[PDB]
């Protein structure tokens, strides 16, 4: 079986997707293996951690060109892995069977695409129909999803997760609490680490997303505190410069999805944690 | 059929009397069977008109015949090789009718100059004033053979037919006679020459068909060299000044290509007089191949100039339309000029080169064409050996170390291909004063790419270098980074170590870097440690086996134990691989 996840991932680098059937048996997999790991992860340095990629593959292996080729590199990927791109079916299982393969190499969180409505409505469904003929490999995908750890938390100083803060969420215990194992909601805890944006406006704001909230430095400062966190990292928000800090360096955005869409010109960045949890980032732009 | 003819024939396919090809190759040997007289009487007759069109068969028959005088009777019958030949001649593929001629010319010299008269120019008229044209195109590589061995009132017959191949109606059969005006020429007394060969000349010079023209370039350097140099402006330069300027640029092509070639048939005083000019419009002609022809023989151009006003005309004539080209649009033409231009120091002299042409030098250094750049990179060797490496590396130095950092990873991988280059020319004492510095600091760049760019390059470099040359300039600070906090740094230690071994030798392998591998089997990062597994098993083949039995089998062993999934993995893996499990 090992020999076997080797070739899959020497296809799938060759931008060629996955049989229905092999995606099946790819997915029954990786559940059993998310189904262990918590909603706030356990991550240690060092390792890379990165944000949105959307289906946007060659830029994806530009991302790997740059950092290192796994599992030599270890990676954190804060979700959001379909739609909007060109290829979602090969980023995403690209991505699960590097998960698979390394377990101990590579981390995934899951962003606020990695659900069944949105994937209907900006790319990822109509692509696997496109490539597959049916739903099966979607559906594959999206109770997969179901799985995917909501955060983690790297040598207990540096929290990540996808989206953002929750006025319904004080402390790591109380998203450890919740049940991951469902569709994310439209409402609440876990529909907010999923859906939230940090903001310069303060304490809770209405979320222009129409999920979730926004939140100002003051909010992130007590969860900092709180928590006993020396920084938020996120991405969900498209960032020009690839990566933002903000609140006074208690949260940073990385966005790692270069020209986003095929046309916001926005430059991509991943963000390195060494042995000592030292930071340091690389922007880079579309791979030619 | 029958024997021992018979043994050539193959009975076994369904052809059309169709011959053994293993066997016309051995054909030397039937002839000797049957002796001479039936060699002749029955062995030619046979080759003759048996020519199915196996086509490797009929090469060799050709081929074999041209070997044949001596198994015929020597030259006393000589000419009956001919028939035979002759038909291979106006045969189809051409490969078949070229090794037909080559025969024939091979043979002609066996004929005595009498039967050269009786069998010979008969079989060349027969061919040129024949019917079917391919039996034209191969006439006309059968004049110069025979021209000189026979009679004064021959000789005139074959100037004749020569003529009436090169005005004949099919464009091919002028474009091969104009193709042989020149070795032709070459065989005629000067009177001749001057009389037939440039009347000839002239007009396929102005032949209808361009095709035809660009070939009479060729044929004027001939023509050229043959005559005093007085007579070349009146029998010649009109008709090649004419060239330069012909309305096909095809036919311009050639003669900015048979440029350097026409200097030398031409002579100096033409060169200075008449060709300089027309170098100047070649460079500036408005088709971009021209342009690119000419450039190309830039170099060779000024280094045939007469030695009294070479200098001159150079920074007056030649030097001005050179900085026009090193702008020029065509990447196809600032290409062929890069791949010479540097070329012109050591005829400038070190001064000049400094001054004039260091700055052309830099203008393409740093020109888009990654082709450009290149070629320039490729040729300094000479403007090297004639300024000094310290006025050159201070005229190239900062061109390279302003790349190797850069904003784009990508630009910076390009400077790094360029180093093994830099090193074998410029040489080992200024690659480790100027250049190892920038190498090593690749090693550690934040881009990865660019890290396993520069790892890969220490392998090149020691193929220029040596494997002393590692041990004592690159090995000591491979090894340093093993100490390094970052894993990212620490596992470029073991890229290297991979990499060099390739290259080093087992001697310095085993000193000099498997201690360091063997040492990292405890790091602290599980990336590490697995990779020293992989490590381990990259290198495992050059080590001596006591040594992979006593140091390295019980390291691995050991990782096998490990805590980590993938150190034990590839830790068993090694194993496996070695033969130590
Ligand atoms: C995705 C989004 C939001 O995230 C997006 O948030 C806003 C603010 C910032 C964002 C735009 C960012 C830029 C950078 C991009 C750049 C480009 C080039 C395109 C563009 O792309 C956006 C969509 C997407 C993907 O590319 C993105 O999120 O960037 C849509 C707007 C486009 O101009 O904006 O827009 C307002 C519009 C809003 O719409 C949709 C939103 O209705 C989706 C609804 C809210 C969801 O409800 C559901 C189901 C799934 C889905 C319908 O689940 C949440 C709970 C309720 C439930 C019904
Ligand atoms: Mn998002
Ligand atoms: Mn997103």
């Amino acid at each position: 079986f090992t020999k076997e996840l080797d070739q899959w991932i020497e296809q799938l680098n060759e931008c060629k997707q996955l049989s229905e059937s092999q995606v099946k048996s790819l997915c029954e997999k990786a559940k059993e293996i998310l189904t262990k790991e918590s909603n706030v992860q356990e991550v240690r340095c060092p390792v890379t951690v990165c944000g949105d990629v959307h289906g946007q593959f060659h830029d994806l292996m530009e991302l790997f060109r740059i950092g290192g080729k796994s599992p030599d590199t270890n990676y954190l990927f804060m979700g959001d892995y379909v739609d909007r791109g060109y290829y979602s079916v090969e980023t995403v299982t690209l991505l699960v069977a590097l998960k698979v393969r390394y377990r101990e190499r590579i981390t995934i969180l899951r962003g606020n695409h990695e659900s069944r409505q949105i994937t209907q409505v900006y790319g990822f469904y109509d692509e696997c129909l496109r490539k597959y003929g049916n739903a099966n490999v979607w559906k594959y995908f999206t109770d997969l999803f179901d799985y995917l750890p909501l955060t983690a938390l790297v040598d207990g100083q540096i929290f990540c997760l996808h989206g953002g803060l929750s006025p319904s969420i004080d402390t790591l215990d109380h998203i450890r609490a919740l049940d991951r194992l469902q569709e994310v909601p439209h409402e609440g805890p876990m529909c907010d680490l999923l859906w939230s944006d940090p903001d310069d406006r303060g304490g809770w704001g209405i979320s222009p997303r129409g999920a979730g909230y926004t939140f100002g430095q003051d909010i992130s400062e007590t969860f900092n505190h709180a928590n006993g966190l020396t920084l938020v990292s996120r991405a969900h928000q498209l960032v020009m410069e690839g990566y933002n800090w903000c609140h006074d360096r208690n949260v940073v955005t990385i966005f790692s999805a270069p020209n986003y869409c095929y046309r916001c010109g926005n430059q991509a960045a991943i963000m390195e944690l060494d042995d000592t949890l030292k930071y340091s980032f690389l922007q880079f732009d579309p791979a030619p | 059929s029958l024997y021992p003819i018979a043994v050539l024939i193959d009975e076994l396919r369904n052809e059309d009397v169709q011959l053994r090809l293993n066997s016309i190759k051995k054909l030397s040997t039937i002839a000797l069977a049957l002796g001479v007289e039936r060699t002749r009487s029955e062995l030619l007759p046979f080759l003759t008109d048996t020519i199915y069109d196996e086509d490797e068969v009929l090469l060799a028959l050709a081929e074999q015949l041209g070997t044949f005088t001596t198994l015929v009777g020597g030259p006393e019958y000589v000419h009956c090789l001919l028939p035979p030949l002759e038909s291979l001649a106006t045969v189809e593929e051409t490969v078949v009718r070229d090794k037909a001629v080559e025969s024939l010319r091979a043979i002609s010299h066996e004929h005595s100059p009498s039967d050269l008269e009786a069998h010979f120019v008969p079989l060349v008229k027969r061919l040129a004033g024949g019917d079917w044209f391919t039996s034209r195109t191969s006439a006309c590589g059968l004049f110069s053979v025979c021209y000189p061995r026979v009679s004064s009132a021959v000789k005139a017959e074959l100037r004749q037919y020569f003529r009436n191949l090169c005005s004949d109606d099919t464009p091919m059969v002028r474009r091969a006679a104009a193709s042989k005006l020149g070795e032709f020429a070459k065989v005629l007394e000067l009177d001749n020459v001057k009389s037939e060969i440039i009347p000839m000349f002239s007009n396929l010079a102005s032949d209808e068909q361009d095709s035809v023209r660009l070939l009479a370039v060729e044929a004027c350097v001939n023509i050229a060299q043959l005559l005093p140099q007085e007579d070349l402006e009146a029998l010649v330069m009109p008709t090649l000044r004419q060239a330069a300027e012909d309305k096909s640029w095809r036919v311009r092509y050639m003669v900015a290509d048979k440029f350097t070639e026409l200097q030398k048939a031409v002579g100096p005083e033409i060169t200075k007089t008449d060709l300089v000019p027309a170098f100047q419009n070649l460079m500036k002609d408005c088709e971009a191949e021209v342009r690119a022809a000419a450039s190309h023989k830039v170099k060779e151009f000024c280094e045939n100039l007469s030695a009294d006003c070479r200098e001159n005309v150079i920074m007056s004539q030649i030097l001005p339309c050179i900085k026009e080209l090193v702008s020029d649009a065509n990447q196809h033409v600032k290409s062929a000029l890069a791949s010479v231009i540097m070329g012109l120091s050591p005829i400038l002299g070190k001064d000049n080169t400094i001054e004039h042409l260091l700055p052309l030098f830099l203008a393409q250094l740093k020109d888009e064409c990654p082709e450009v750049r290149l070629n320039i990179i490729s040729n300094l060797d000479c403007v090297n050996e004639v300024i000094g490496i310290r006025q050159l590396s201070q005229s190239l130095l900062p061109a390279i170390v302003e790349l190797a950092e850069d904003a784009k990873w990508r630009v910076r991988l390009a400077i790094i291909e360029y180093m093994p280059l830099l090193a074998g020319q410029l040489g080992v004492e200024f690659f480790d004063e100027k250049l190892n510095s920038l190498c090593m600091a690749w090693l550690v760049d934040h881009v990865y790419a660019i890290r396993e760019a520069a790892t890969s390059n220490l392998k090149k470099l020691v193929e220029k270098f040596g494997k002393e040359w590692a041990h004592a300039t690159i090995i000591p600070k491979v090894l340093a980074m093993s100490g390094d906090p970052n894993y990212l740094h620490r596992m470029t230690t073991l890229f290297c170590i991979n990499v060099l071994s390739e290259v080093c030798g087992q001697d310095i392998t085993t000193k000099h870097m498997l201690p360091t591998v063997l040492r990292m089997a405890g790091d602290p990062v599980a990336n590490v440690r697995f990779n020293v597994a992989k490590s381990l098993q990259k290198i495992g083949p050059i080590l001596d086996n006591s040594t992979l039995q006593s140091e390295v089998k019980p390291i691995l062993e050991k990782l096998t134990q490990d805590q980590d999934v993938d150190v034990k993995y590839f830790a068993q893996e090694a194993l496996t691989v070695l033969s130590l499990a």
